[PDB]
C-alpha cells in the first residue's frame, strides 16, 4: 500500500485561477486538539505588532564560512576558450536540445578522451614519430625492423597538412580575445613537447629526447611561417615574467617584440591541439598526415 | 465487458489537478512554433 | 554507510547509530588510562544520562568501536554553564562562538587501529546531525599532549585557567568547514542538467514521462524576474536544484488554510479587517510571499538544504515569506523540519498541507538570557492578544519582584531577543512533585532518576514564541536547561487549569502508572508516603531532557481518521500517541459528542451502564487526546472510498488518509409487533419480530443509553420530569446494564413499586449470569426488592394502535401473563446492534457486512485503507471462526495490537509492514487480556466479572467438564460478602466472580488473573496479606521477561524440558545455582521498589 | 456488470466455501475435505505445542511468585521489625 517521497514538489496557488477545484466549504465543525488551537491566530502572538532591522549587510559580516566552490585553486584560462565549434542555431525547436547543452556536451566528451590512450590505440608513440639523429656506431640496418629500418627523417611539420583546422590561426587567436576588450589571455592546448626542454631547444632532434604531449599556453601566431607560440603553466595556470603580470598581449611592447625567455617556443600545428577541437578530428588528421608523409617516404 | 455507465463514472472519478508551474506552461506555450506563428501575426 | 581503512590497510564497513543500554560496557572497555588522564574520572551512565549528545560508531557486526559524548557546558572547570560565552570571547574574540553554533566534547573512545577515521566520521555524523552547530570544542590539561588521533582534527587557541585549581588548561577547536563545509548557492545555469538529472532519477521518472527529457533544461533557461532557478554545487558539480516562483494565490490561502499569525503573509493594509464587527479575517495588503516549485538534493549534503535560502531570499529581496504546499504523506526532510506547519481551515479540502518561512528567521544572532525589569513592554507586545496573558504577565511580575511563587518556591524567567526585540519568554519554577511524579507517571522510560538531583527538575509554567522563530523551540528548550540548571521539565495539563504552550510540539507525553489501592488503614506506618499514595486532580505529564533537545521526532502528517470513539478507538489512539519519537499532525476521533469522559458524571449517576474496566474518567484526564487528539462531534452518513472521504450527518465531509472504524454496537429501538391478542394466539405461531427496525418517530419517553450523553440527558430528563414521585417505569432487557440501570433508579429515589422490569430470553444459548449462586441471588433480591416481574414479554404495542410519541400505555405479550399496562417511561436494552445510518453508510460504499463487518486478520476490510475494529467486526469466513470475534476479547488489548500493526506502516525503526502467510490467512490471532465486566446491581451490589476470553458456555457445562479444575468460593451472595475464584487444570485464574455490599479495589483485582502457586497456598482477608500487593506492583511484569531470560539461559528451563518427580524437579532446582541471582534480582526489586 | 462489480468480493468471502457444485464436484470436494484437514491438524499441532510452552512459561512464573510472595513477606516484616527495635531503643 500506500506511496513515499514523490520528489517534494508543491502544487500551485496560482494568483489568476479559483475555479479549477470549486468551493472549499465541504469540511466539518472542527473541535481542535489544543496544540492545534495554539496555532491559532490570538492564541499565537500576532504579527500585526511586530519589527525588523534595516541591514541587508549584517548578514555578509555575521557569517564566518566562506565557499568551498568559489575558493579553489583559481587559474586564468578563459571559460570562452573552451567553447567548440558549433553550426546550430539559438533556436532550436522545441524537443530538441539547445545550443549551450550542445557546446557542454562536446566539452565533457573532449575532456574525457585521452590523447596518449588514442595513441596507443592507434599503434603509434610520439618519441619514435618525432625524428632522431643518425647513431652510426650502432648500425640501423638491421633485420628487425617495424617498418622503417631508418628513422625518421624529414619533420612532420613539413609533411602534413593544415586546412582541417575548423578555425584558420587568424579567427583562433580572435577566440582567444575577450569580447569588448582589447586584452587577450593564453589559450589552453596541449603540445608535443620534449620533457627536457633544455635539450629540446639546442638540439630538437636529439635520440636522449623524449617527445611527450604536455598542456601548454597557446600565445600567438607567426603568419609568414604559420607557428604558434606556447609555453609551460603550473598548477595554478599563471604565466609570469620576473615582474609578475599573466602574459597578455603576449607582452608585445610598442618598442618591439619581447626578448625570448627560456620556456616559450614555436610550435606547428602538426604538434598543438586546442582544447575546444576535438581530440577525434585530431585523430582522423594525425592518422591521415601519417599515412601521406609514410607514403611520400615510400616514393 | 466495458460499459458507457463504467465510462461515465471513470469521468466522474479522476481528481483534478494542474500544471507544474503557471508560468512554466505559459512560456512553453509561448514559445511554441505555433506561438512563434500568432508572433508572426503580431509582426 | 562510510568505509574506514586502517593504517595496515584493514579494511571495514562502519554506521553510525543511537546508543543502547548494553553499550556502557563496551565503551568502559575501551575506557584507556590516557582517556581517563585527558578526561578525568567519569561516571559513563550519569554522563550519558546528562549528555545532549552520544554518538556511538559499529561495523557490520555491530561491534562497538567508536563513540563520543557532546554537552552545552565546557569540558573541564574552566568556565561556568551560564556564562562560559564571556571567557570564550576574552579567549579569542574572533571566534564566533554563540550557544548556537558551540558543542563541547566530554569522552572519545577509539580502537587504535581505526581511531582518526573514526573521529572524523563521528565529526561528520554529529555535523550532519546538528546542522546549525559550527564550533566542535575540547578543554585538556595544558602539560599533556592531544595525541595522533585528536592532534589531527583538533586546532589549539591557548590557555584558559582553571576556576578551581591552579592549572592552565589547552583549549582546542574543530571547525565545521574542515569536516562538512556550507554548500556555495549560485543562480542555475543550464550546464547544471547532466549534472542533476540522476538526483533526479534517483526519486522518481514521472518527470520524464510527462514533459520530456529537456524540461529541466528548459526551465532553468526560462529564468526570468519572477521565477528563478537556483543549484548547490560541490567542486563544481551540482548537487541540488531549486526552483522559486513570486506568484501565489492569496484568496486560495485564506479560503483554505489559517494564516492569522502572519496577516496572511500580505504587507498591513488600514483597509484590513482583522476581527468580527470562525470568523475568516479579510487582508487587502500586497503579498510579500513566493513559493518553492522545484526541490532536491543529494543524500550526502541533505543537511545543509538551509544554503539555498540565503540566496534565494537575496534573490527575492520584495518578499519576505517562502511557502511549500507538500501533500499528507511526504517524510519530514532537513529542510523542512525548519519551517513552520499552518492549519488548514476546518472547510479545507486541499490534498497538500502549507509549510511556512518568514525572513527574519535566519537572523543567528537570537539571543537567550534571564528576564529583567526592561523586557517587560516586549513581553506585553507579543502576549497582549494570547490568552492568560495576564498569567503570564503576573509570573513575570512576581519574577522580577521577588523570583518566587508566592508559597517560597523558586522562580526563573528566561527571555528571547531577536534583533533587540523579545521574541521568546519562558517562566518556570523549582518541582517539588518529582516524588508523585515518579510514582504516578512513567518518567523512568525517558530519565535515570537517581542520576537527576531536586534541584534540576523544573516544572514549566509559560511558554511562549515568536511563530517565525518556532524553529528554535528545541534551542529555547537546550538553553533554558543549561541557564537554569536543569535537567529535566515537566508540563502540566489540566482537564477543562488551562494553559498557553508552542513546546508541546517537541515535548514527549508522560504515561500514567497504574496505582495500587493501599490499604492505608491496616498497612499504617508500613504504608507508602503521601506523595505516593496521594489522590490530588488528575493531570497529563509532559517532558522533556537535555538529550530530548537534540534527538528528533518522526512525523507523520498523513490524515488519520478514526470513526468511533469506544475503547478499542481510545486504546488504539492512546497507543499511537504514547509512541514517544513519533509527532502525529493529523489524528482525528470522529465521534457521537466526543472521546467518552465529555462530562464529570458522579458515582452514583455513572452506575447507569457497566463498566469493562478498561478507561475511567481519571484515566482519561492522566491522558489528554483533547492535548494530542483532534476531535469531530456528529455522525458520519457516508463514506466515499474512491475519493479517500467520509461524510457526516451535518453534510460535512472529513477526508481520509486512513479509516477506522470503532463504533461498537449500539442498542437499538425495539420495533412493536403490534400482534392482535384477542384470539389468545400462542406466541409460537405469530412471526418472530428480531429484525424489523422501529421506522417511526423515536417518543420522548424512551430511552436508549449507550454513552455518557445519552445518561446525562436521561438524568437531565428525569429530573426536570419529577418522575421519582408520581411516574412508572419499564425497563426492556436483559443485559447488566438493565440491572444497573434499576439500582441507579433505586438510588436516585424511583420506589420498586413504580418500576417494572422486563427481560425476554427470545432464543440462543448465551450464558447471563451463569454462576447458579449469583443468578439466584439477583432473583430473590429482586424478589425481596418487590419489582415488577414479567418475563418473556415481548413488546406488542404501544399506545395500542395510536403514535407512540410520548408513550401512556404499552401492551406485551407473554406465554403465561400477557398484560396491557400504562407504560410512562421506556428504557430499552434488549440487543446492541450497529446502527442503521453507519450500516447503510457502509453498505452504499460497499464495505464486507455478513452480520458485522467483515475483516482479516491485520483488520484490513475489503479496502487496504479502511479497517475496522470493535464489537461491530467479525472475522473472514477463511479462518472458519464465525464464533470468534472481537467481542470475546479485551477493546484495550484489541485496541493496543491495532495500534502495534500501524506503527509499522509508519516507523522506520520498527520494521516495514509485510502481507499475512498462510498461517495467518488460515487462522486468527488469539489475545489473553481478560474480558472484565463490572457495576453496581441492584440491592447495592458491587459486582465485578473477571474472565478468559472464551466462547460463551454455560459454567454447569464448564463445570462438568473434566478439565474444570478447583474451585473457591467465600462468603455469601445474598449477604453481599460473595467470592469466587476458578482455577483451571493448569492451577491458573480463569473466572473471579465478585459480589460485594462494600466497594473493592476492580483496579488492584484485575492483576489477580493467572496466580498458580499463590493460588495453591474469606478471600478478601486471602488476598489482604501483601503477596498479591507486591503482584499488583506495577513494573512487577518489566523484570519478570529479564529475569526470565536469565534463567534460560544457561539451565532451569532444560531441567523442565527433560521433566516432559516433581519432588526431584524441586530438589534440582534447589541445587542450581539459580537462587543466588534470584536473590540479586530481589534487591535489585528492592532498589526499584524502596521508592513506591 | 455493475451489480457484480459493487459487490463483487463478498461473494468470494462466501466462496470461501463454495455453493454451487456441478463442476467442482472433482475439486471443490477435495477442496473442502483438505479445508477441514487444515483447520483440524493446525488445532492439534499448534494447540499442543502452544499449550506445552505456555505451561513452562507458567511453571517459571510460578517459582517466581512463590520466592516473590516471599520477597514481599521479607520486607513488610523487615519494616515492621525494624520499627520495632526503633522503638524499643
Amino acid at each position: 500500500p500506500l506511496m513515499k517521497q514523490r520528489g517534494f514538489y508543491s502544487d500551485i496557488l496560482s494568483p489568476g485561477t479559483l475555479d479549477q477545484l470549486g468551493e472549499v466549504c465541504r469540511g466539518p465543525r472542527m473541535s481542535q486538539n489544543l496544540l492545534r488551537q495554539a496555532d491559532l491566530d490570538k492564541f499565537t502572538p500576532r504579527v500585526g505588532s511586530f519589527e525588523v532591522p534595516e541591514d541587508f549587510q549584517e548578514r555578509m559580516e555575521q557569517q564566518c564560512i566562506g565557499s568551498t566552490t568559489r575558493l579553489l585553486a583559481q587559474t586564468d584560462f578563459p571559460l570562452q576558450a573552451y567553447e567548440p565549434k558549433m553550426q546550430v542555431p539559438f533556436q532550436v525547436l522545441p524537443g530538441q536540445h539547445p545550443r549551450k547543452i550542445e557546446i557542454e556536451r562536446r566539452k565533457q566528451q573532449y575532456l574525457s578522451l585521452d590523447i596518449e590512450q588514442l595513441l596507443f590505440s592507434q599503434g603509434i608513440d610520439s618519441n619514435k614519430l618525432m625524428p632522431r639523429h643518425l647513431d652510426h656506431q650502432h648500425p640501423q640496418t638491421i633485420e628487425q625492423g617495424h617498418d622503417p629500418i631508418f628513422p625518421i627523417y624529414l619533420p612532420l611539420k613539413v609533411f602534413d597538412n593544415e586546412d582541417f583546422d575548423c578555425r584558420t590561426p587568424r579567427e583562433w587567436i580572435n577566440m582567444g580575445l575577450e569580447p569588448g576588450s582589447l586584452d587577450r589571455k593564453p589559450v589552453p592546448g596541449k603540445a608535443l613537447l620534449p620533457t627536457d626542454d633544455f635539450l629540446g631547444h639546442e638540439d630538437p632532434k636529439s635520440q636522449k629526447l623524449k617527445y611527450k604531449w604536455c598542456e601548454v599556453g597557446v600565445l600567438d601566431y607567426d603568419e609568414e611561417k604559420k607557428l604558434y607560440l606556447v609555453h609551460k603553466t603550473d598548477e595554478k595556470g599563471l604565466v609570469r615574467d620576473e615582474m609578475g603580470r599573466p602574459i597578455l598581449n603576449a607582452g608585445v611592447t610598442t618598442e618591439g617584440r619581447p626578448p625570448l625567455q627560456v620556456c616559450q617556443y614555436w610550435v606547428p600545428r602538426i604538434q598543438l591541439l586546442f582544447c575546444a577541437e576535438d581530440p577525434c578530428m585530431f585523430a582522423q588528421r594525425v592518422v591521415q598526415a601519417n599515412a601521406l608523409r609514410k607514403n611520400t617516404e615510400a616514393l | 465487458h466495458i460499459t458507457k455507465a463504467q465510462e461515465k463514472t471513470r469521468k466522474r472519478q479522476q481528481p483534478i489537478k494542474l500544471e507544474p508551474l503557471p508560468v512554466l506552461k505559459v512560456y512553453q506555450d509561448h514559445k511554441q512554433p505555433e506561438y512563434i506563428h500568432e508572433q508572426n501575426r503580431f509582426q | 554507510m562510510s568505509v574506514l581503512t586502517s593504517p595496515r590497510g584493514k579494511v571495514e564497513v562502519v554506521h553510525c547509530r543511537r546508543t543502547e543500554s548494553q553499550d556502557v560496557y563496551c565503551i568502559k572497555s575501551l575506557i584507556r588510562k590516557f582517556t581517563c588522564k585527558l578526561f578525568g574520572k567519569l561516571n559513563i551512565i550519569y554522563l550519558l544520562e546528562k549528555a545532549n549528545l552520544a554518538v556511538t560508531l559499529c561495523n557490520d557486526k555491530e561491534e562497538i568501536m567508536a563513540q563520543a559524548t557532546f554537552l552545552d557546558y565546557p569540558n573541564w572547570n574552566v568556565a561556568k554553564q551560564d556564562d562560559w560565552v564571556s571567557v570564550f570571547r576574552e579567549l579569542d574574540s574572533d571566534i564566533p562562538c554563540t550557544p548556537l553554533n558551540t558543542l563541547f566534547m566530554h569522552l572519545f573512545v577509539a580502537v587504535d587501529e581505526y581511531s582518526v577515521g573514526c573521529c572524523k566520521e563521528i565529526l561528520r555524523t554529529v555535523y550532519k546531525a546538528v546542522p546549525e552547530l559550527h564550533f566542535i570544542f575540547l578543554i585538556v590539561p595544558s602539560y599533556m599532549s592531544l595525541g595522533s588521533t585528536l592532534i589531527t582534527v583538533f586546532d589549539q587557541v591557548g590557555n584558559i585557567p582553571c576556576l578551581t585549581y591552579e592549572e592552565d588548561f589547552a583549549v582546542h577547536i574543530c571547525h565545521r568547514h574542515s569536516h562538512y563545509p556550507q554548500l556555495h548557492v549560485r543562480k542555475a545555469r543550464v550546464e547544471d542538467h547532466d549534472d542533476l538529472m540522476p538526483i533526479f532519477m534517483r526519486y522518481d521518472t514521472i518527470l520524464k514521462e510527462t514533459y520530456g527529457e529537456y524540461f529541466l533544461a528548459e526551465l532553468i533557461e526560462a529564468q526570468d524576474e519572477e521565477n528563478h532557478a537556483v543549484v548547490c554545487e560541490v567542486e563544481g558539480t551540482a548537487v541540488g536544484f531549486m526552483s522559486v516562483c513570486s506568484r501565489v494565490n492569496m484568496q486560495l490561502l485564506h479560503e483554505c488554510f489559517d494564516l492569522g499569525p502572519f496577516h496572511g503573509l500580505c504587507f498591513p493594509h488600514p483597509d484590513d479587517v482583522l476581527e468580527s464587527p470562525h470568523f475568516r479575517p479579510i487582508y487587502r495588503g500586497a503579498s510579500a510571499a513566493f513559493c518553492i516549485q522545484l526541490f532536491c538534493i543529494d543524500e550526502k549534503y541533505e543537511a545543509r538544504s538551509l544554503d539555498f535560502m540565503n540566496f534565494v531570499f537575496s534573490l527575492f529581496s520584495d518578499k519576505n515569506f517562502c511557502v511549500i504546499s507538500l501533500p499528507h504523506l511526504t517524510p519530514e526532510f532537513f529542510l523542512i523540519q525548519n519551517f513552520v506547519k499552518m492549519v488548514p481551515f476546518n472547510t479545507c479540502t486541499l490534498e497538500q498541507d502549507l509549510y511556512v518561512f518568514h525572513r527574519a528567521g535566519l537572523l543567528k544572532s537570537i539571543n537567550i538570557r534571564f528576564a529583567t525589569l526592561l523586557d517587560t513592554p516586549g513581553v506585553e507586545n507579543l502576549v497582549s492578544t494570547l490568552m492568560l496573558n495576564k498569567s503570564i504577565l503576573e509570573d513575570l511580575d512576581r519574577y522580577n519582584k521577588a523570583r518566587k511563587d508566592p508559597d517560597g518556591t523558586l522562580l526563573q524567567a528566561f527571555v528571547a531577543e531577536v534583533a533587540e526585540q523579545i521574541v521568546g519568554i519562558a517562566v518556570i519554577r523549582n518541582e517539588m512533585d518529582i516524588e508523585y511524579i515518579r510514582s504516578h507517571y512513567n518518567i523512568e522510560d525517558f530519565i535515570y532518576f537517581s542520576h537527576h538531583q531536586r534541584e534540576e527538575h523544573g516544572h514549566m509554567h509559560h511558554f511562549a514564541l515568536n511563530p517565525i522563530f518556532r524553529h528554535y523551540t528545541k534551542f529555547f528548550l537546550k538553553e533554558i536547561l543549561r541557564l537554569g540548571f536543569k535537567s529535566c521539565l515537566y508540563y502540566r495539563v489540566y482537564p477543562k487549569a488551562h494553559s498557553l504552550t508552542s513546546a508541546l510540539h517537541y515535548l514527549v507525553p508522560v504515561r500514567p502508572r497504574r496505582q495500587i489501592v493501599y490499604p492505608l488503614e491496616k498497612l499504617g506506618i508500613n504504608a507508602p508516603s503521601k506523595a505516593v499514595s496521594k489522590d490530588p486532580m488528575s493531570y497529563a505529564l509532559n517532558h522533556t531532557n537535555r538529550k530530548l533537545t537534540l534527538e528528533p521526532k518522526i512525523t507523520v502528517n498523513a490524515k488519520i481518521i478514526v470513526v468511533g470513539a469506544s475503547s478499542v478507538g481510545i486504546s488504539f489512539l492512546e497507543t499511537l500517541v504514547f509512541c514517544s519519537h513519533m509527532k502525529f499532525n493529523n489524528l482525528t476521533l470522529i465521534s457521537t459528542h466526543g472521546l467518552p469522559g465529555k462530562k464529570l458524571l458522579d458515582t452514583e449517576q455513572r452506575k447507569f451502564l457497566a463498566s469493562d474496566h478498561c478507561f475511567n474518567d481519571k484515566d482519561y484526564a492522566l491522558m489528554s487526546l483533547c492535548s494530542w487528539v483532534n476531535v469531530v462531534v456528529g455522525r458520519m452518513t457516508g463514506i466515499d472510498r474512491a475519493a479517500k472521504h467520509v461524510v457526516l450527518s451535518t453534510d460535512e465531509i472529513v477526508p481520509y488518509d486512513h479509516l477506522i472504524l470503532c463504533t461498537g454496537q449500539q442498542y437499538q429501538v425495539p420495533c412493536p409487533t403490534e400482534a392482535d391478542i384477542s384470539q389468545h394466539l400462542t406466541n409460537r405461531e405469530v412471526p418472530n419480530s428480531s429484525q424489523r427496525r422501529y421506522t417511526g418517530k423515536v417518543p420522548c419517553n424512551h430511552f436508549t443509553l449507550n454513552e455518557e450523553e445519552d445518561c446525562f440527558k436521561a438524568l437531565i430528563w428525569i429530573r426536570n420530569n419529577s418522575i421519582t414521585t408520581e411516574g412508572n417505569i419499564i425497563v426492556y432487557g436483559n443485559t447488566i446494564d438493565t440491572y444497573t440501570t434499576v439500582e441507579t433508579l433505586l438510588n436516585l429515589g424511583v420506589s420498586g413499586s413504580r418500576i417494572h422490569l422486563v427481560q425476554p430470553p427470545p432464543a440462543s444459548t448465551i450464558t447471563c449470569i451463569n454462576n447458579y449462586s449469583v443468578e439466584s441471588a439477583v432473583a430473590d433480591a429482586l424478589g425481596a426488592a418487590g419489582v415488577t416481574m414479567y418475563r418473556d414479554a415481548i413488546l406488542a404495542q404501544w399506545n395500542d394502535g395510536l403514535h407512540p410519541d410520548p408513550i401512556y400505555s404499552a401492551s406485551f405479550t407473554t406465554p403465561t401473563k400477557p398484560f396491557r399496562l400504562q407504560c410512562s417511561m421506556f428504557f430499552s436494552f434488549c440487543e446492541k446492534n450497529v446502527d442503521y445510518e453507519t450500516f447503510k453508510a457502509l453498505n452504499d460504499a460497499c464495505l464486507v457486512y455478513d452480520s458485522r463487518l467483515v475483516i482479516d486478520t491485520n483488520f484490513h476490510t475489503n479496502d487496504i485503507a479502511i479497517r475496522a475494529a470493535g464489537s461491530l467486526t467479525k472475522f473472514s469466513n477463511r479462518y472458519y471462526s464465525n464464533e470468534w470475534t472481537h467481542s470475546n476479547f479485551s477493546s484495550k488489548e484489541i485496541g493496543f495490537q491495532l495500534a502495534a500493526a500501524m506503527l509499522h506502516l509508519f516507523d522506520p525503526t520498527l520494521e516495514p509492514v509485510t502481507e499475512p502467510p498462510a498461517n495467518l490467512d488460515r487462522l486468527i490471532p488469539m489475545y489473553k487480556g481478560a474480558k472484565i465486566q463490572g457495576g453496581i446491581l441492584p440491592g447495592s451490589y458491587h459486582y465485578l466479572h473477571i474472565a478468559k476470553p472464551a466462547i460463551p458456555t454455560p459454567l454447569e457445562v464448564q463445570m462438568a467438564q473434566p478439565n474444570y479444575g478447583l474451585e473457591l468460593v467465600t462468603g455469601s451472595a445474598k449477604n453481599g460478602t460473595y467470592f469466587r475464584i476458578h482455577i483451571n487444570k493448569y492451577k491458573m485464574v480463569e473466572t473471579i466472580t465478585c459480589l460485594s455490599r462494600e466497594p473493592f479495589p476492580a483496579s488492584n483485582y484485575i492483576r489477580l488473573f493467572g496466580q498458580h502457586e499463590q493460588l495453591l497456598n474469606d478471600l478478601y482477608s486471602y488476598f489482604t496479606e501483601p503477596w498479591c500487593l507486591a503482584l499488583f506492583h506495577d513494573r512487577f511484569i518489566d523484570l519478570r521477561k529479564e529475569l526470565r531470560q536469565i534463567l534460560a539461559s544457561k539451565s532451569i528451563e532444560q531441567l523442565a524440558h527433560q521433566i516432559e518427580p516433581r519432588q526431584y524437579l524441586k530438589r534440582v532446582f534447589e541445587e542450581s545455582i539459580y537462587k543466588t541471582l534470584v536473590e540479586r534480582s530481589t534487591l535489585d526489586y528492592l532498589h526499584y521498589n524502596r521508592y513506591h | 456488470f455493475e451489480g457484480k462489480e459493487k459487490r463483487l468480493e463478498l461473494i468470494q468471502e462466501l466462496r470461501t466455501c463454495h455453493a454451487l457444485q456441478e463442476d467442482e464436484k472433482l475439486v471443490k470436494k477435495a477442496e473442502k475435505q483438505v479445508t477441514l484437514a487444515l483447520q483440524r491438524q493446525r488445532n492439534l499441532h499448534e494447540h499442543k505445542v502452544s499449550l506445552v510452552e505456555n505451561h513452562l512459561a507458567g511453571l517459571e512464573g510460578r517459582a517466581l511468585a512463590d520466592m516473590f510472595d516471599f520477597l514481599s513477606k521479607e520486607l513488610v516484616r523487615l519494616q515492621e521489625e525494624r520499627r520495632i527495635h526503633a522503638f524499643v531503643m
